[PDB]
């Protein structure tokens, strides 16, 4: 999963980055690592839909 | 003759802007020094005279920034709940003392 | 006072990452006071780790340890 | 020592031309560790909670399908079944 | 009546009907820029969150990237690693998609342009192109520039430290009028990292009507202006009203003219 989110920016080389948006972006694995903070991971990039005018 | 000017950002499209800048990027929000100076400080009260890592103080502040975000993500939730945009106290209380804090 | 030096701006950019779009002025020193409440927990259990290990410097790995000990595990400084 | 030399040969066979940085390859190393010590420790309390003084392939595969997710568990329970199947034959 | 052509012709200054005084500009140009921006550490690429189908248009064909794209809402244009490739229409400022524009003579406060034909809201018209200027020349070149006489000046402060200079160079955006009716308006895009000007309409404007915009009033000298629209309530006065010995007779009307007819 951590290649896969690799290619999907044109990068060779997996950084944290790729981790935190692999493990995050999967039903299980976050499942599994829900109290897990990731250093240098950041967060999902989302916004409500009750604040975009 | 002037010199005039174009026009003003309507309110809260920067504010968005600044959102979606900060969620793309990972990266240290906290003055580092500041951050020191108050683990040194709030430290002082456990044992004199005592001496840190680097890398034992660049955890303490990646904990702190994940926790502070986590609070931020509910309380915001909280504050929607309200039907209300701008962000209040209450709805931090509210937020930890839901999540049992 | 060095809970001054957690400025304005930087809780804004905080809350920004999080996801919020206007903050109330009295936001800042509501976070202000959790975050200190936080940071004496954990450094507390640091302390009390180190004291245990006698030494004098503060290992990450204590810090690593009371994160542990709070329920919030980190990955990197292991 | 660590498990980093390892975690590259398994890279290597699910993307051979790509590389990880240092940072990621202790994310990792946490990582293997984290999931041995839980697993290790559910096994060790089934082990007690039937007093018996081996911890075996069942108390570890018991102690997988507790811990993981199904479709997770299905998958891993398959593959140290083969691992342990092939151990012997 | 616009009839852009490149031999310099025998119209002094009015530029109604031969534009070819002046020289007309593309993109804008700078001066002293150098490399302390954000242009290539942070916003590197900002590419909208988009799962397109693009193989059915012209039939159940949804136009790519509308305005419920994270870009578009937040006033900026997708780079070429959009997902939608050739197809994202938010790219209005590098495709030059632009507005059918006229320039003839309406009122005698000055030259100005009226839509040519239906024009709905939020459409882009023109981009404000013209000359960046820096800290120091500003100050100089309008002290320089106010002895020399002049009626417009065409000046627009970009950013705090930045003002463009439309004057020597300027596209088709430098007649527009001011009216207290604006019907158009400026917005403040990003595109490509670097910050631009451009002209969106308002309303559904009617084929043959006035297109002006609104100025943030603004006045430099000790000297007012009055605009002449007054469609309800017109504030009158361009920049508002706040701030920001011997003579050498002239000879009379009657010997002018009969020193112009005898050569």
């Amino acid at each position: 999963l951590a290649g896969n989110a690799a290619r999907d920016n044109k990068k060779t080389r997996i950084i944290p980055r790729h981790l935190q948006l692999a493990v995050r972006n999967d039903e299980e694995l976050n499942k599994l690592l829900g109290r897990v903070t990731i250093a240098q991971g950041g967060v999902l990039p989302n916004i409500q839909s009750v604040l975009l005018p | 003759g002037g010199v005039m000017k174009p026009h003003r950002y309507r309110p809260g499209t920067v504010a968005l802007r600044e959102i979606r800048r900060y969620q793309k990027s990972t990266e240290l929000l906290i003055r580092k020094l500041p951050f020191q100076r108050l683990v040194r400080e709030i430290a002082q009260d456990f044992k004199t005279d005592l001496r840190f890592q680097s890398s034992a103080v660049m955890a303490l502040q990646e904990a702190s920034e994940a926790y502070l975000v986590a609070l931020f993500e509910d309380t915001n939730l909280c504050a929607i709940h309200a039907k209300r945009v701008t962000i209040m106290p209450k709805d931090i209380q509210l937020a930890r003392r839901i999540r049992g804090e | 006072d060095n809970i001054q030096g957690i400025t304005k701006p930087a809780i804004r950019r905080l809350a920004r990452r999080g996801g919020v779009k206007r903050i109330s002025g009295l936001i800042y020193e509501e976070t202000r006071g959790v975050l200190k409440v936080f940071l004496e927990n954990v450094i507390r259990d640091a302390v009390t780790y180190t004291e245990h290990a006698k030494r004098k410097t503060v290992t990450a790995m204590d810090v690593v340890y009371a994160l542990k000990r709070q329920g919030r595990t980190l990955y990197g400084f292991g | 020592e660590s498990y980093a030399i390892y975690v590259y040969k398994v890279l290597k066979q699910v993307h051979p031309d790509t590389g990880i940085s240092s940072k990621a390859m202790s994310i990792m190393n946490s990582f293997v560790n984290d999931v041995f010590e839980r697993i290790a420790g559910e096994a060790s309390r089934l082990a007690h909670y039937n007093k018996r003084s081996t911890i075996t392939s069942r108390e570890i595969q018991t102690a997988v399908r507790l811990l993981l997710p199904g479709e997770l568990a299905k998958h891993a329970v398959s593959e140290g079944t083969k691992a342990v199947t092939k151990y012997t034959s | 009546d616009d009839f852009r052509d490149p031999q310099r012709w025998k119209e002094c200054a009015k530029q109604g009907k031969m534009p070819c005084y002046f020289d007309l500009i593309e993109e804008n140009v700078y001066l002293t820029e150098r490399k302390k921006n954000k242009s290539h550490r942070d916003i590197k690429r900002m590419q909208c969150e988009c799962t397109p189908l693009s193989k059915d248009e012209r039939a159940q064909g949804e136009i790519a990237c509308g305005e419920d794209c994270l870009n578009r809402l937040l006033m900026i244009e997708c780079s070429s690693r959009c997902p939608n490739g050739d197809y994202c229409s938010n790219r209005r400022f590098q495709r030059k998609q632009h507005a059918d524009v006229e320039v003839i003579l309406t009122e005698k406060k000055g030259w100005g342009l009226r839509a040519a034909k239906d024009l709905p809201s939020n459409t882009f018209v023109l981009e404000y192109c013209g000359e960046v200027l820096d800290h120091k020349e500003f100050k100089a070149r309008v002290k320089e520039y106010a002895r020399n006489k002049n009626i417009h000046y065409y000046f627009m402060a970009l950013k705090n430290d930045e003002i463009i200079d439309a004057t020597q160079k300027g596209n088709c955006s430098r007649f527009m009028n001011h009216s207290c009716e604006p019907n158009c308006e400026t917005q403040k895009w990003t595109v490509n990292g670097q910050l631009r000007v451009g002209f969106f309409t308002t309303k559904l404007v009617p084929s043959g009507s006035e297109l002006t915009f609104d100025y943030q009033f603004q006045r430099y000298g000790k000297e007012a202006q009055k605009c002449f629209c007054g469609s309800a309530n017109c504030r009158g006065y361009l920049g508002g009203e706040n701030r920001v010995v011997y003579r050498i007779p002239k000879k009379s009307q009657t010997e002018k003219e009969n020193t112009t007819t005898e050569r």
